[PDB]
């Protein structure tokens, strides 16, 4: 029931709309960093404008 | 190169002379 | 020390307590037997908090907290520095927030006007009464308060909120944040009219009341009226902190899950599930 | 390397933070504060000693006069100096700056606390036609009651004692806000309609209860200077009446609550 | 009040001028939608037949 | 108690005058009704409604909008309308989810997210005319349209100009009651704390600070409502009794007072400064300050607790982990 | 009535066509509307895209 | 009244059809609604779908 | 009438000439960016595009 | 009031001068579209023939 | 009329030109900005750019 | 009264039909709707759909 | 009119240069920074700045 799918979600995520599945992401295999935030007070140069940038 | 593709002139052209001939 | 028109409205009279000994306005301040009482407070529970934060480990102003006392205390007195003090000055809050409003009242009285101000200024003495008092109550521990300190008071703030999973689904806070957010608009909208009337810009003539009303009844199609956007403020602001209180005194005593969860009501009717 | 740094501790957000300040207090200071002493400033002294300038920082203060051009022509310059001289009948209890004042005869006539009104404009407030604002349903032919509420005329007048003052004779409107603002009653034992503000009366079925004032003193509430329009002075003396008898109709109201 | 724009009514004529030429223009552009519709048939023909599964 | 303050008990019905405008009179639409309950609580009357070429613009755009975010939902739900009014809250129209910087993105990743949000800019806009121009049409000054402005700007600085200065589009707010809120969260996790950010502080502050503002000015004037001080442009220009204590009451209680007219300027100052506040807040974040806590740890402004259970260095420094 | 049978007609003297019609013109299209994209929500009775069904296919 | 048995009709002198016909019309549509979708959200009695309903196989 | 045969023409008498014009423009406006819409949303009937449609393809 | 200007009717001629500009520039905005759609699919030929696959 | 054939240049008694010119005029930017946006949003149709199309190529 | 026994019928006179009609008629759409959905979320008890009860077995 | 062929002039007397005038203004200032900007999101067609097009090359 291809209707289903955004609620299949949620229900997995504690009922919240976040649109990922984190087991995918994270759990089946070790490719994805689960850290997000910058370890400096300043945007570091380098790494901090377009295309280096994480999404 | 338009071959039998013709369809956006059909829609855009058949409206163009109706709209020339109906509000004289 | 007087506005021109001041004194004939300087008259004795109108004191709830306490009559005619405190009945005396200090420049442009009025006294009154709450007055004496809220100084009091103020004085000593800003000197409490200095105290306080004199033995903390810092002295920058964001950075200073007055903490409550650990959970296994109960709701018993703590010792002065494990959390003691921080009751004192909790105590002088409630205080000086009393004394602030009953004086309130007696201005009131002597002017002949209604008590709409000390009223409304009752509606957040409340929340902080729920906060601090009532849900710690409910819990059974002054350690589910809040601590005093700008920067450490939003931490409490903070953490509080991911207790349940994402704070921002309690209903409560939605109906709160919706009114905080129609108040600042409209408040907004009620400053510029009436500037706009008044100051009309070039030699032009000040503009009349109907002109308010044709404004917004092109704008948007309808107007409120002139006396009812004041009583209709006053009831939006309000219920920042009347629905609000809801949702506050609900997380922790009546609801222990993550706040999505609970529109789970809706999600789940198993007609459509 | 990083960006929006202007030394190893100096930051270009930190330097924002106190212009954004500068800016809040600016706009406070010599701005919005200055516009507050439009009225009743500069301030005035029945004490102290040889002053000519309130709190000090401040005799420039007041800020330069505007001059607004009025709807039905004139202009009022703004701040202004509008001088009281009604002569009050108040006696001080201590000639002491900031101690309170007991009236010398009966405070609801004399005009004074709670019983006090602006001296405003002695002329009738008007429409964006140039009609009368403020009259009676007699006038306002065109203008009518909603249909499904209590037409309050024809009802008693109860004052303060639970004896009833006199009976309805009609509502009044302001014709730019359709608005009822006055009931105009008859005063029973005299020949006289007096004009109560309607925000003095709870209006019920079958009674209008006035809390404010006793039934005696209905006699005395101000005379309108003509019959079917009213002035703006007019309105504020009407008015003071009845709020002055709030803290004046019985004795027990100046006391406290013990 | 005894006309049809009884004693000076906003103006309405007896014109079904307008009647007329709103359904003229009306069926052109339904004719033309057929005409049109046929053509992307045959660039893109969209129903398709039944597949061997089905029921 | 005094009634006539929270409701009203007898109505009044009568003709209302039209303020005939500088232009635009003839583009007034609707037969004016009433609504008795309305009545209640400030004027009954309902209709009619200015229209004109700002309108008829605000509301084709905003229309295209709301059109494509809606449609995209549905999409999300493949259609299905029973589900679709089932799940309505958690659907949504996102922006990119891949990194592509600035480019304009796929239409199936965040290319309809783009469109749409062009438009409600564009509808946005053409409302901030409508406001401005019937300003001017009828002789007043410009106020509105201005705190309006900042508004806008503010929507503009959280949808793309942020997403610019730092270049990339996957930083825009999402379309739809649940996701919008969703990416609050994120936007403050990724930016290391946003109650540590000091124009989130400000901007909180005048908030509040307006909550404060309208309950003290309502309450003030349903206060003195008995002198007629509800008719507050009559105040400005003729000070009455009413707005005399008004004035006396806060002038007694915080020790300085302001007048009937100045009132509003602090209300619209206020309110303005809510929105402008938080511009910069953001303007600032990931240009300038990548992780708001950190910041204000350089600056000391953080405050620091013992440990309450034995304090935990992070596994992944220590000796022979894992990755 | 011209060569009528019942007083059906009448209704129009009660009911406004104005009303009618308008409100008519939504509601087919509503439920016109409901059908079709509910039509296109499944895997049987979808015209616009692939026989996704897997009819009974794997 | 012509050829009557009951009043009953002296309904339409107390309620106003245009009421009563504007309410079914209403109410009537939505039970329908109700009906069919929340029908179409089964396995079993849903027509549009393969039954994927599983009956009891596997 | 012109030579006419039913009254239809007196609907424009009732219904005004404005409204409809401006309604239906908005109407079929709104039914054709659905369509238009849907279409570019599929993998068959997506012109615009290369045939991501895996037509059957894998 | 019997006429089109019956006692100041409010300021439109019978100006069939602008139902004239309006069709003649409504065609030309067409025609130029036909035109310039027949240009562009000489650089990018749009609706493509049906693949090997489909149906 | 000035030489006519039809009534159709009486529209404009009824429908008003300023209301229709402005019109027309967000309409068509509507529609435009749609085209264009949605166009080089794609892969085929994007000019602007390199061909990311990876048109089988990979 | 035309024939009655009690004088039951004065309280038409004290209540008025349209209130008491038009109040039953949501009151009992409401307890029907409850009893209705209420029934179908069981287990026993459910038409409409294959026994999920799993009565005994297992 | 001063030597014209058409009316068309006369649309200055339906239509009011001011706000034309400045309408364009505005209009036309938001298409030129739509496109200026929108270029130069691109790779091939940005100037200000490297090809990071990378245009075959890698
Ligand atoms: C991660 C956690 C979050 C959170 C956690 C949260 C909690 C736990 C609570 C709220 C509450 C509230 N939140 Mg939320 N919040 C809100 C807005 C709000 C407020 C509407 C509402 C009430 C604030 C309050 O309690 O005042 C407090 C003010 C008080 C108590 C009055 C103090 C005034 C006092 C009487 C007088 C003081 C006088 C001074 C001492 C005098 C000193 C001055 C000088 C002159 C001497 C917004 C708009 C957002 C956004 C935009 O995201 C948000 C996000 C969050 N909140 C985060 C999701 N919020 C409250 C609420 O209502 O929840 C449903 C609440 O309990
Ligand atoms: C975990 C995350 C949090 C968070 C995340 C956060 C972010 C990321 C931002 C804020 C911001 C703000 N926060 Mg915060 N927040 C706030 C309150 C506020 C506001 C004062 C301010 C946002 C400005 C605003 O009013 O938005 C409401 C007003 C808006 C959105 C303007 C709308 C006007 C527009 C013209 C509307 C008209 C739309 C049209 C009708 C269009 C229709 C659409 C069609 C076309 C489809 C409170 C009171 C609290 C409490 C009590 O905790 C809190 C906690 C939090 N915030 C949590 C910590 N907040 C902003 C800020 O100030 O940052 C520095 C901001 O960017
Ligand atoms: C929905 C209802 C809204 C609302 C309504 C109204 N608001 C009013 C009134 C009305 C009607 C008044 O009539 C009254 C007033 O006079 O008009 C100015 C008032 C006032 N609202 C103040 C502050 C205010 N309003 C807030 C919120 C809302 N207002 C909501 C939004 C907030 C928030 C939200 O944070 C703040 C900080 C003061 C300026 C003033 C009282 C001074 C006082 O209380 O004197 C007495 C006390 C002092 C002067 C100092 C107290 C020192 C104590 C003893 C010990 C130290 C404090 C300790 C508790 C540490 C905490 C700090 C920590 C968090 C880091
Ligand atoms: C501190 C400063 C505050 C502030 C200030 C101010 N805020 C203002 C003003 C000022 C000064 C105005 O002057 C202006 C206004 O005028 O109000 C009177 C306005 C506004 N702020 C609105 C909403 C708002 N303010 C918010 C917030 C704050 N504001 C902050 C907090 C929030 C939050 C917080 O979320 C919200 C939601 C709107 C009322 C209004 C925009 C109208 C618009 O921009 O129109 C844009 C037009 C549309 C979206 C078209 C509508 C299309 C319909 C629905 C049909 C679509 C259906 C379609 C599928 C099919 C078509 C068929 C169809 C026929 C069916
Ligand atoms: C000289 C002499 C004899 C000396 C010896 C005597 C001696 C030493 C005696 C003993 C002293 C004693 C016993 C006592 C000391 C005095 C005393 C009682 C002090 C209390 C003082 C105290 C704690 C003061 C702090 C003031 C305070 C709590 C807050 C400050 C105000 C703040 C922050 C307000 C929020 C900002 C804000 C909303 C500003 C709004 C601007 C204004 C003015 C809003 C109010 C306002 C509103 C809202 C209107 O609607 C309105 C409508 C129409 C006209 C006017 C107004 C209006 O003014
Ligand atoms: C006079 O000059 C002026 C005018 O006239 C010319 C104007 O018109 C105007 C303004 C022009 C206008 C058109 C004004 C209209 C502008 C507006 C923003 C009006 C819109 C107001 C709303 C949409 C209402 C807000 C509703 C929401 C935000 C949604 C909330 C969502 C939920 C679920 C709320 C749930 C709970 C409730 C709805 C109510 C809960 C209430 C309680 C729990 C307790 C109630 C408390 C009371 C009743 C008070 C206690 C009773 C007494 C003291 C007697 C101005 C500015 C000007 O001043
Ligand atoms: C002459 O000098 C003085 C004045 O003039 C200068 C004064 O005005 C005053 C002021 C005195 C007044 C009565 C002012 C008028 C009264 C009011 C305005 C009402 C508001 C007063 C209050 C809310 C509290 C005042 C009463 C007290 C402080 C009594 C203290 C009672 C106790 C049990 C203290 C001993 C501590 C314990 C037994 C430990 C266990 C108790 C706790 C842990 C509670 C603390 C935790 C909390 C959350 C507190 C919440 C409870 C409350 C706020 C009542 C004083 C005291 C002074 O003498
Ligand atoms: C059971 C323990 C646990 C709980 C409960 C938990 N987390 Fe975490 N969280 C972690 C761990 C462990 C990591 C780091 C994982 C890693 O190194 O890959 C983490 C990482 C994070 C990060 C990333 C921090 C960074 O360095 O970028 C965030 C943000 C976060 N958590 C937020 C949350 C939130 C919000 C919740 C509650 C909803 C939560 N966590 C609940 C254990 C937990
Ligand atoms: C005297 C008078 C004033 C002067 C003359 C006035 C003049 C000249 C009038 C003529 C000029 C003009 C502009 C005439 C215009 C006539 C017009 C626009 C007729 C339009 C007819 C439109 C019709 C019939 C539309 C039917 C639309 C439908 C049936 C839509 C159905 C949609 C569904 C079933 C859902 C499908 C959705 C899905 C996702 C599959
Ligand atoms: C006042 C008078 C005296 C002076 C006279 C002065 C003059 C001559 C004024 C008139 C001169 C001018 C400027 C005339 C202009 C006439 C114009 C602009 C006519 C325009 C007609 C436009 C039409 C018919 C547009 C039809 C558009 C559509 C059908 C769009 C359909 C779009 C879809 C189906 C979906 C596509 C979107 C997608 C696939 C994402
Ligand atoms: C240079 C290039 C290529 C492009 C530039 C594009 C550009 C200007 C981008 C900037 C975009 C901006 C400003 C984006 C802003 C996005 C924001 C702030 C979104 C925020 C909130 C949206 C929310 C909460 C909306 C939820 C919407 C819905 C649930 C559906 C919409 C429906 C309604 C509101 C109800 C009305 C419909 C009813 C009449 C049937
Ligand atoms: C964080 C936002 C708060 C901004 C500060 C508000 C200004 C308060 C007004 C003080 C008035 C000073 N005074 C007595 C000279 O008038
Ligand atoms: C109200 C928001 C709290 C955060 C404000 C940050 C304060 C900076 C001033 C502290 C001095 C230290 N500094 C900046 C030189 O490093
Ligand atoms: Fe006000």
């Amino acid at each position: 029931t291809r209707s289903g799918y955004v609620v299949r979600l949620a229900k997995y995520t504690a009922y919240s709309a976040l649109n990922y599945d984190p087991f995918t992401m994270f759990l089946a295999n070790d490719k994805r960093q689960v850290r997000v935030v910058p370890q400096t007070a300043l945007p570091l140069v380098g790494v901090s404008r377009g295309k280096e940038r994480r999404p | 190169s338009d071959w039998n593709l013709w369809v956006p002139l059909g829609i855009l052209g058949i409206p163009t002379i109706w709209i020339a001939l109906t509000y004289r | 020390a007087l506005l021109s028109f001041e004194r004939k409205y300087r008259v004795r009279g109108g004191t709830l307590i306490g009559g005619d000994l405190f009945d005396f306005w200090v420049g442009p301040y009025f006294v009154g037997f709450f007055g004496v009482s809220a100084i009091f407070f103020i004085f000593l529970g800003v000197s409490l908090i200095g105290y306080a934060a004199s033995q903390g480990p810092t002295w920058d102003p964001f950075a200073i907290s007055i903490n409550p006392p650990d959970l296994k205390y109960g709701l018993g007195a703590a010792p002065l520095l494990e959390g003691g003090f921080w009751q004192a000055i909790t105590v002088c809050a409630l205080g000086a927030f009393i004394s602030w409003m009953l004086r309130e009242v007696e201005i009131s009285r002597k002017l002949g006007i209604g008590w709409h101000v000390p009223l409304a200024f009752c509606v957040p003495i409340f929340m902080f009464c729920v906060l601090q008092v009532f849900r710690p109550l409910l819990l059974g521990s002054w350690g589910h308060a809040f601590p005093y300190g700008i920067l450490s008071h939003l931490d409490w703030v903070n953490n509080f909120g991911y207790q349940y999973l994402n704070w921002h689904y309690n209903p409560g806070h939605m109906s709160s944040v919706s009114f905080l957010f129609v108040n600042a608009m409209a408040l907004g909208l009620h400053g510029g009219l009436i500037l706009s009337v008044a100051n009309p810009g070039d030699g032009d003539k000040v503009k009349t009341a109907e002109h308010e009303n044709q404004y917004f009844r092109d704008v948007v199609g309808y107007s409120i009226g002139a006396l009812s956007i004041h009583r209709l403020g006053l009831f939006l602001a309000s219920n920042i902190f009347l629905t609000g209180a809801f949702g506050t005194i609900a997380s922790g005593p009546f609801w222990t899950r993550g706040w999505p969860e609970w529109w789970g009501w809706w999600l789940d009717i198993p007609f459509w599930s | 390397m990083y960006h929006g740094a202007l030394a190893q501790h100096l930051d270009i957000a930190q330097l924002v933070w106190y212009a954004q300040w500068l800016v809040i207090w600016t706009v406070v200071l010599l701005y919005l504060r200055r516009e507050d002493r439009r009225e009743g400033y500069p301030l005035v002294e029945p004490l102290g000693l040889v002053k000519l300038a309130p709190e000090d920082g401040q005799v420039y203060e007041l800020p330069y006069p505007k001059t607004f051009v009025l709807p039905h022509g004139g202009t009022v310059t703004v701040p202004r100096r509008r001088p009281e001289t009604r002569e009050l009948k108040l006696a001080q209890t201590d000639g002491f700056e900031g101690a309170p004042l007991q009236p010398t005869g009966n405070p609801l006539v004399d005009a004074v606390g709670p019983a006090s009104y602006a001296e405003r404009a002695e002329v009738v407030d008007a429409t964006v036609d140039g009609k009368a604002k403020i009259v009676p349903l007699r006038v306002a032919t065109d203008f009518s009651i909603a249909e499904g509420d209590v037409d309050p005329r024809g009802l008693p007048v109860v004052a303060a004692d639970g004896v009833e003052a006199g009976t309805v004779t009609d509502l009044w409107v302001d014709r730019s806000e359709h608005y009822f603002r006055y009931l105009e009653l008859s005063v029973a034992g005299s020949a006289r309609t007096a004009l109560i503000p309607l925000g003095f009366c709870d209006v019920k079925k079958d009674k209008i209860v006035v809390t404010s004032i006793l039934s005696e003193q209905f006699a005395n509430v101000p005379r309108l200077q003509s019959r079917d329009q009213i002035t703006l002075r007019e309105e504020d003396k009407v008015s003071a009446y009845y709020a002055g008898g709030l803290l004046y109709a019985t004795p027990e109201r100046a006391e406290s609550l013990l | 009040a005894d006309l049809k724009p009884s004693l000076t009514g906003l103006t309405e004529e007896e014109a079904k001028e307008f009647h007329g030429i709103f359904v003229t223009s009306t069926v052109l552009y339904l004719a033309t939608a057929v005409i049109v519709h046929y053509l992307v048939w045959t660039a893109r023909p969209w129903i398709a037949p039944i597949p061997k599964g089905w029921v | 108690a005094d009634y006539q303050t929270i409701y009203t008990q007898i109505q009044a019905r009568g003709p209302h005058i039209t303020v005939s405008g500088e232009w635009g009179d003839n583009d007034r639409v609707g037969k004016p009704f009433y609504s008795y309950w309305l009545g209640k609580i400030g004027d009954a009357q309902i209709g009619p409604i200015y229209l004109g070429a700002s309108g008829i613009a605000a509301f084709a755009f905003g229309s295209t909008a709301i059109l494509i975010i809606l449609f995209n939902m549905a999409a999300e739900v493949h259609f299905d309308p029973l589900q679709f009014f089932r799940q309505f809250f958690w659907l949504g129209l996102y922006p990119p989810k891949a990194q592509y910087g600035m480019g304009i993105p796929p239409l199936h990743d965040g290319g309809w997210w783009l469109m749409a949000g062009l438009f409600m800019t564009l509808s946005l806009g053409s409302w901030w005319i409508r406001v401005y121009s019937r300003a001017r049409a009828l002789g007043l000054g410009t106020h509105i349209a201005w705190n309006f402005a900042a508004a806008i700007f503010f929507v503009l600085c959280i949808g793309c100009i942020h997403p610019t200065l730092v270049g990339s589009w996957s930083e825009g707010v999402p379309f739809g009651i649940w996701p919008h809120i969703d990416w609050l969260t994120a936007f403050s996790i990724r930016y290391g704390n946003f109650y540590y950010c000091p124009w989130h502080g400000f901007s909180i502050g005048f908030a509040y600070g307006c909550g404060l503002l309208f309950a003290a000015h309502g309450a003030t004037i349903l206060a003195v409502a008995r002198f007629g001080g509800d008719r507050e442009i009559e105040q400005i220009t003729d000070r009455g009794t009413a707005v005399e204590r008004a004035a006396l009451f806060w002038r007694w209680t915080i020790g300085f007072n302001a007048t009937i007219e100045s009132v509003h300027r602090w209300g619209w100052f206020f309110s303005l400064m809510v929105m402008v506040s938080a511009s910069v807040g953001i303007l600032l974040t990931g240009t300038f300050v990548d992780n708001w806590y950190l910041w204000c740890v350089k600056h000391g402004a953080a405050p620091d607790y013992p440990a309450y259970l034995p304090a935990t260095p992070d596994p992944a420094s220590l000796p022979g982990a894992p990755k | 009535a011209t060569e009528y049978r019942t007083a059906s007609w009448k209704l129009w003297l009660i009911l406004d066509p104005r009303r009618v019609l308008t409100a008519l013109f939504v509601y087919l299209t509503v439920i016109a509307l409901l059908i079709h994209f509910g039509l296109l929500s499944t895997d049987r009775l979808n015209w616009w895209e692939f026989q996704r069904g897997l009819p009974k296919a794997a």
